[PDB]
C-alpha cells in the first residue's frame, strides 16, 4: 500500500508497446500526457543531407526526406544539446551526429541501400545515439533505396536534436491508444443506432476491467473519469517505457517553467 | 523512282519501330512500355 | 582524376569539348548529351 | 473544413503525405542569319552592350548553362546567350519569376540545321500547403 | 516508387517491413490480409500503407545511367 494519487497498473509489456491501465487522474492530464508523448519528447534524426553524388532514380530531396524519417538512436540524447543552443558556428559533436553513406551497383542485380549502411563519423562521445534503430529480421532495417549497374549515391547526413512540433521525424510516439468508461456510464457519446445500440456497436476488450452497467440503477450524474486504457507503442529511438516517463517528464518540466516564470517575473520592478 | 516529302508517322503503329519492340527494346529505347 | 563535363544518353561516358568540336559523342552518333552534376556539393533539409 | 475545404493532418504531411514533384523545361537554340551570322551560348557581361539581365549569371558555367546540381531561385540566368549585330546583345533565359528550385539535368544537342539546341530541367518538390486543392 | 518509410497516419515504421511482405507471399505463400497481420501491421492506417504501395522503382531501375 503506497503512493499519492495517479497510479498505473501495467496490463502487459513489449519492447514495442506498453498496454497499461493508468487510473485515478484527470482525463485532462491523461491526454495532456498523451500529447506530450506524441510531439514533444526529444529525439534525434537526420535533418541535413549533403548529396555529393546521386545516380539513383529517387531525386535528392526524395531520399533526403526518407533519410529524416529513418529512426535513429537517442537513448541518451539528453546529453547532446540542440544545435541551436550550442555555440559551435553551425554544429559539432557537442550538438550533432554525422553519418555517411555510399552505394554502388556491383551486383548487376538490384543493389539495395539500407539504414544499416549509414556510418557514424563524428565522435559518438560514447553514448547510445545515432544508431539506425533496427527491428529488421535479417538486420537491414528501413530499405532506403535501390539502384542498378553503375548507380552511385554519396551522402553526408547530420542528425540533430528536434521534437515532433518541428517535424514528425522527431516523433518517438508512433501511435498511442486511449479509452475510458468502456460502457459510457458518463454518456460522453450518444451511440448512433438503427435498432439496438448494444448490438450494432461492438463492445471493448476493456469492458471486462470495469463493472458492466446494471439496468436497475438510475444515472450517475456525479460520474467522472478514472482509469484510462492507453497503449504507448514506439519506433525505437526511445524504449517504449521512456516514451512514457520522458512523457511524464518532458511535460512536467514545462509545467514548472511556468512557476520559473512566475518567479523571475516577480523579482523584477524598480 | 522519285522521292516525295515526309509523312509524320503515328506512334505504336505499323510503320513505327515500337510496333514490334517489347519490354527490353522499349526500356532500352527509353520509350516507356 | 580527370574532370568530366557532358555525357552520352546511351553510351553514357564522360566526354566534354567546346565550340565547333562537333556535337556527337566520341562513339555513339546519338547527338544528345547531358551536363552532369556539379562538383559543388548540394544540400537538403531532412523533412 | 467548413464549405468544401478540408483540414489536413500535418504530422502525416511531414511523413510525406501527398508530396509531389514538379519539373519544368526552359529551352533555347542558336539563331542564324544566313550570312553565317550566328548567336552563341556563353556567360557574357559588360562587353560594350550592357544589354544583359538581372539574375545572377554566376550560376552559369562557361557553356552558358547551369550544372545539373545547382540551386536556382529568383530569375537567375539558366542559359546565357548572345546575338551578333552591328556586338554582345543578350538573349539569356531567366527563371520562372514565381517558381524556383534545382536544375535537374541540362542537355545539349544539334538540330537538323546543325544548330545548338539546349533544353534545361528544373526539379522541385511541392508540399501540401494550406491553399492547396484536392 | 520505393516503400514509404513509416506510416503517414500514425508513423509506425514501415520502410523495413517491405521485403518481408513480398516474401510472405511469393514464398511463404500467404494471403495479403494475414501477410500484413504477420509483420505487425495491426490497424489500417499502417495496413493500407503497404497493401497499397506500388513499387514502381523497379520499373524505373530498368532503364540506364
Ligand atoms: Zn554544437
Ligand atoms: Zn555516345
Ligand atoms: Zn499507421
Amino acid at each position: 500500500m503506497s503512493e499519492e494519487g495517479p497510479q498505473v497498473k501495467i496490463r502487459e509489456a513489449s519492447k514495442d508497446n506498453v498496454d497499461f491501465i493508468l487510473s485515478n487522474v484527470d482525463l485532462a492530464m491523461a491526454n495532456s500526457l498523451r500529447r506530450v508523448m506524441i510531439a514533444e519528447i526529444p529525439t534525434l534524426a537526420i535533418d541535413s543531407v549533403e548529396v555529393e553524388t546521386n545516380t539513383t532514380v529517387l531525386a535528392d530531396e526524395f531520399i533526403a526526406h526518407r533519410l529524416g524519417l529513418i529512426p535513429l538512436q537517442s537513448m541518451d540524447i539528453e546529453q547532446l544539446e540542440y544545435s541551436r543552443d550550442c555555440f559551435c558556428e553551425d554544429h559539432c559533436d557537442k550538438c550533432s551526429v554525422v553519418l555517411t553513406l555510399q552505394a554502388f551497383g556491383e551486383s548487376e542485380s538490384t543493389t539495395n541501400v539500407y539504414s544499416k549502411d549509414l556510418v557514424i563519423v563524428s565522435n559518438l562521445m560514447g553514448r547510445n545515439i545515432g544508431h539506425p534503430i533496427i527491428q529488421d529480421k535479417e538486420g537491414n532495417g528501413v530499405l532506403i533505396c535501390k539502384l542498378r549497374k553503375g548507380q552511385e549515391l554519396k551522402l553526408t547526413c547530420v542528425a540533430k536534436k528536434g521534437i515532433a512540433k518541428e517535424h514528425a521525424k522527431w516523433g518517438p510516439a508512433a501511435a498511442i491508444e486511449f479509452e475510458y468508461d468502456p460502457w459510457n456510464k458518463l454518456k460522453h457519446t450518444d451511440y448512433w443506432y438503427e435498432q439496438d445500440s448494444a448490438k450494432e456497436w461492438p463492445q471493448s476488450k476493456n469492458c471486462e476491467y470495469e463493472d458492466p452497467p446494471n439496468e436497475g440503477d438510475p444515472f450517475d450524474y456525479k460520474a467522472q473519469a478514472d482509469t484510462f486504457y492507453m497503449n504507448v507503442e514506439s519506433v525505437g529511438s526511445i524504449p517504449v517505457d521512456q516514451v512514457v516517463v520522458r512523457g511524464i517528464d518532458t511535460l512536467q518540466k514545462k509545467v514548472a517553467s511556468i512557476l520559473l516564470a512566475l518567479t523571475q517575473m516577480d523579482q523584477d520592478k524598480v | 523512282k522519285v522521292f516525295i516529302g515526309r509523312l509524320p508517322i503515328m506512334l505504336r503503329s505499323k510503320n513505327c519501330y515500337l510496333s514490334e519492340a517489347t519490354e527490353s527494346d522499349l526500356y532500352k529505347l527509353k520509350e516507356c512500355p | 582524376t580527370a574532370t568530366l563535363k557532358y555525357i552520352c544518353a546511351e553510351c553514357s561516358s564522360k566526354l566534354s569539348l567546346s565550340r565547333t568540336d562537333a556535337v556527337r559523342c566520341k562513339d555513339c552518333g546519338h547527338r544528345i548529351l547531358l551536363k552532369a552534376r556539379t562538383k559543388r556539393l548540394v544540400q537538403f533539409e531532412a523533412r | 473544413n467548413q464549405e468544401d475545404s478540408m483540414i489536413m493532418n500535418q504530422s502525416s504531411i511531414d511523413r510525406g503525405l501527398f508530396r509531389s514533384l514538379f519539373f519544368r523545361s526552359y529551352m533555347d537554340q542558336e539563331k542564324k542569319y544566313g550570312m553565317s551570322i550566328t548567336e552563341t551560348f556563353e556567360k557574357p557581361q559588360r562587353t560594350n552592350t550592357l544589354r544583359m539581365k538581372h539574375g545572377t549569371y554566376d550560376k552559369l558555367d562557361d557553356d552558358g548553362l547551369i550544372a545539373p546540381g545547382v540551386r536556382v531561385s529568383g530569375e537567375d540566368v539558366i542559359i546565357g546567350k548572345t546575338t551578333p549585330i552591328s556586338s554582345k546583345r543578350d538573349a539569356s533565359t531567366p527563371l520562372r519569376s514565381t517558381e524556383n528550385g534545382i536544375v535537374d539535368q541540362v542537355l545539349v544537342t544539334t538540330n537538323q540545321d546543325g544548330l545548338k539546341f539546349v533544353k534545361v530541367r528544373v526539379r522541385t518538390t511541392k508540399i501540401p500547403q494550406i491553399g492547396d486543392k484536392f | 516508387m520505393i516503400v514509404p518509410v513509416r506510416c503517414f497516419s500514425c508513423g509506425k515504421v514501415v520502410g523495413d517491413k517491405w521485403e518481408s511482405y513480398l516474401n510472405l507471399l511469393q514464398e511463404d505463400e500467404l494471403d495479403e490480409g494475414t501477410a500484413l497481420s504477420r509483420l505487425g501491421l495491426k490497424r489500417y492506417c499502417c495496413r493500407r500503407m503497404i497493401l497499397t504501395h506500388v513499387d514502381l522503382i523497379e520499373k524505373f531501375l530498368r532503364y540506364n545511367p
